[PDB]
RNA sequence: UUAUGCUAUCAGGUGGAUGGCUCGGCUCAAGAGCUUAUGAAGGACGUGCCAAGCUGCGAUAAGCCCGGGGUAGGUG
RNA sequence: CUGGGGGGCACCAACCUCCAAAACUAAAUACUCCUUGAGACCGAUAGCGAAAUAGUAGGGUGACCGAACGCUGAAAAGUACCCCGAGAAGGGAGGUGCAAAGUGCCUGAAACCUGAUAGUGAUGGAACGAUACGGCAUGAAAGGAUCUCUGGCAUGAAGGA
RNA sequence: GGUGGCAAUGGCUAACCUUUUAUCUGGGCAGCCGAAGCGAAAGCAACAUGUGCGCAGCCUUUUGGCGAGGCACGACGUAU
């Protein structure tokens, strides 16, 4: 429905009536399901080698030996090719062509969506859900938004529209993750801040990208990930005249 | 509610059907009408094993002018001739064309049981 | 200049320590005093043996001298002043790392410097 | 199976750890036993033996799609609403060779005026079209 | 001061587990794809100031000449 | 050519359809020695047999089989001088370093071995322990203070002299 | 089986294109299952409720009445 549209100096200019997507009832299971179907999908096959633990011409000693039953070496008594003998082979491996994805219909998907998208109206969900902001939700934009060209123009925005504190709170919470993951590349873990949602191409998709947190994309590229970070909706979110008028019939 | 139907209500997702029994129980107790207690267990049931009604079997047994409590969702297939009230889970839209054209009304549980304290006439299909 | 494509730890260290002996002349990087930066239009520049240099972190915070060797294989600087003594007394140099020293003096002989520096 | 239900049973659901060999714990690979200790089972699953009967050459045969009465004059109106149909003077002239069906059957009722246009009929579909004042024309 | 011993804890020896680190491995994707009688791939022998192995090189033997890039050190 | 073939048993007829027994021809596709990128991959008995002086040491007449071995510190500042000793062994004292981390040197478990402390012990019977009561030793932190010990008073179920 | 989306005007797309690097958004009606069965085959082609008993629930004189789903009949399609 209505909701107050605020300009780059903080102060309302108009009135616009929303679609019909903004009002739909919160379900937590299907956006639970989006999200872990798009994860499954990004994943990338992997596992041992072909031959590997076995390439091998061991043959066992027989009984009367005095010894176990295992293969050995054909010159020494080293048990080989086995899984429980040392450099033998793994009993049940990953496979490079188990396939991981998974399946979700295009009418639950877009449902999905359409319930996390309407999620970011309530203040509670976006309240509790982590963030901090001082606005009156949702926060619509007038489409001079997509003009700025500068990440100091973005920053008086943000300051100017209650959300800079979100901000400044993603880029002091970076902090050095524990374990393995140090040593192949995810370093760090990350906020989830502010979303930036505009109707066409435009240089707002470059300046307000360095920010911490923040993530400025497009009415066509929207996903569950995108509005349930971890399948947790009530993401703080902006919007502009243009991708309101993007959203009549968008997922319906 | 033994620990029975605390399993069987842990084991629902969706929530609106949780503040459903929730609230269907409360009522129950509140007006000493047996018929949303009946509606509790039966929404309670296996979700694989609820009621589909199509639009054929309300006009073969209803009358005119009925109220009706459909734990599940009507589905259209057939012709409805006279107007009804079916206060049911869900409809699909084909349903909800059909029974806005005859003259009927097509209003949610929660409508149903707000407007009307005891079911006083309520007749349950399945 | 190895692109975004090499956020891998294993892939950084490799370039660093395999690198052909003309790309380590660039791991010799010191900043500048005010002056040498807003006279040459570089915020930094290499450490080359004869300038002056003063060192900003360490035991030696404040001391200034010459550089006395530069080892491209090591990746160290030796300063004047910086010494470590030995169990019976022999002063020693003491290796740094040029990027804990600022340059207050270059050292014009090459000809070729003020091209290197810049351009 | 649930393999952390079973840590620390030993024999995992099996009883003795004598079963779980291999083929010889089954009776034989694939449907293996026909009628010799499995014949019962043969006889219940469906996988009787014999041969009975011929085939005949699909380039011959035809799969014949329906439509009964009933059905046809109940979505009438939708019919007319999509185009298909045609409305003049009242009786609905509905032709059946562009919906996609060869013949008309004849369960259900018949009240509405329909001129229908096919290439077969069941004699009661016939009966009951022209009970209701409506034509049938064998569409050649 | 009850010897030879038994049980438990502590200090030390031997040993190399656990933890932390890792220029290595493996899998997928995008590219690119022939060479040799003008003597190839592969091998033997030699070649360093002190040089045994590996790597490179061929009696011009960890190497020689020319053009460009690079700039103050180099000698796997 | 007024010819020939085909139309899932052979022949006849109608109808439909094509022109063998000579030749070439890009693109869409397959693969990975190799180059680049990425990873809910392994992290030194794992991952390739090999974190490569690894198809090596070694084993077989031969076809061929085939290992183990990573880590000082920020900087060698890698123990000056003195005494013992046959000593370029090694020990002591004395130094370097935040810290010996003292060279195959990060941390440094258990089995096993040496010493010390507590209990017991040369008249004594065994699955090495569970439960209750005592001796001796300990009981700083993380455990108690109407808590531990000893008694008095009030109510007291089953039972009950 | 437990939980869901859609629902006789049924459900889902496959390869692929848009990939802006493997995600993702939007297309993709070829096709598969359901919608009519019986029969070796040629072939033929059914109840969109006719009757009764009655649980839940509702009404009621607390005894009876209405009674979805359930059960039992009747009628019809085809094969012999
Ligand atoms: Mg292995
Ligand atoms: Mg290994």
């Amino acid at each position: 429905a209505t909701a107050k549209t605020i300009d780059l100096t903080g102060k309302a200019v108009g009135e616009v009536e929303l679609p019909a997507v903004f009002d739909a009832d919160y379900r937590p299971d299907l956006i639970k399901k989006a999200v872990l179907a798009a994860q499954a999908n990004r994943l990338q096959p992997y596992g041992p080698r072909l031959y590997s633990g076995m390439e091998t011409s061991a043959r066992g000693w027989g009984s009367g030996r005095g010894v176990s039953h295992v293969p050995r070496l054909v010159n020494s008594s080293r048990a080989a090719r086995v899984p429980h003998a040392k450099g033998g082979r793994r009993a049940h491996p990953p496979k490079p062509e188990a396939d991981r994805s998974e399946k979700v219909n295009t009418k639950e998907r877009r449902y999905a969506i359409r319930s996390a998208i309407a999620a970011t109206t309530d203040p509670t969900l976006v309240s509790l859900r982590g963030h901090i902001f001082e606005a009156e939700l949702p926060i619509v934009a007038v489409n001079d938004l997509e003009s700025l060209e500068r990440t100091k123009q973005v920053i008086e925005f943000l300051e100017a529209a209650g959300l800079y504190e979100d901000v400044l709170r993603a880029k002091y919470g970076r902090h050095i993750r524990a374990g393995r993951g140090k040593l192949r590349g995810r370093k760090y873990k990350h906020k989830k801040s502010v979303l930036i949602v505009a109707g066409e191409n435009t240089p707002i998709l470059k300046a307000a990208r360095n920010l911490s947190g923040v993530d400025v994309v497009t009415v066509d590229s929207l996903n569950a990930e995108l509005l349930a970070p971890g399948t947790h909706a009530g993401r703080l979110t902006v919007w502009t005249e243009s991708a309101i008028g993007k959203l009549e019939g968008a997922f319906q | 509610m033994g620990k029975k139907s605390l399993v069987k209500l842990t084991r629902k997702t969706n929530p609106r059907i949780v503040s459903l029994i929730l609230t269907l129980k409360e009522r129950a107790n509140g007006d000493s009408a047996p018929i949303w207690k009946d509606i509790a267990k039966r929404l309670e049931a296996p979700s694989r094993n609820y009621a589909a009604v199509n639009i054929s079997k309300i006009n073969r047994h209803t009358a005119e002018d009925d109220v009706l409590l459909i734990p599940g969702k009507v589905l259209g297939a057939g012709l409805l001739d006279h107007p009804v009230t079916i206060a049911a889970l869900t409809f699909s839209d084909s349903a909800f064309e059909k029974i806005t054209e005859a003259g009927g009304k097509c209003l949610s549980l929660e409508e149903i049981m707000e407007a009307n304290p005891k079911g006083s006439g309520i007749r349950i299909f399945r | 200049m190895i692109a975004m494509v090499s956020k891998q730890p294993r892939k950084q260290r490799k370039a660093r320590y395999a690198a052909p002996l003309h790309i380590r002349q660039k791991f010799m990087g010191a900043r500048l005093s005010e002056a040498l930066t807003k006279e040459y239009g570089t915020r930094s520049a290499a450490v080359i043996t004869g300038d002056t240099v003063k060192v900003m972190r360490g035991d030696f915070k404040g001391t200034e001298g010459k550089v006395q060797s530069v080892s491209l294989m090591d990746g160290t600087i030796t300063v004047d002043g910086v010494i470590s003594t030995k169990v019976d007394g022999t002063e020693v140099p003491r290796p740094l790392n040029p990027s804990n020293v600022m340059i207050t003096k270059l050292e014009m002989k090459d000809g070729r410097r003020a091209s290197s520096i810049k351009k | 199976m649930d393999t952390k239900k079973f840590r620390g049973s030993r024999t995992c659901g099996g009883g003795t750890h004598k079963n779980r060999r291999g083929a010889g714990n089954r009776g034989g690979r694939g449907k293996a036993g026909g009628c010799k200790h499995h014949f019962v089972r043969a006889m219940m699953r469906g996988y009787s033996y014999g041969k009975h009967g011929f085939k005949r050459p699909d380039e011959v045969s035809r799969d014949v799609s329906i439509v009964n009465v009933g059905e046809l004059d109940e979505l009438a109106s939708y019919l007319v609403e999509e185009g298909l149909a045609e409305v003049k003077d009242g009786a609905y002239h509905i032709n059946l060779e562009n919906l996609g069906i060869e013949k008309v059957l004849g369960s259900g009722r018949v009240t509405k005026n329909l001129v229908v246009t096919s290439e077969e009929f069941s004699a009661s579909a016939r009966e009951k079209i022209e009970n209701a004042g409506g034509s049938c024309i064998d569409a050649e």
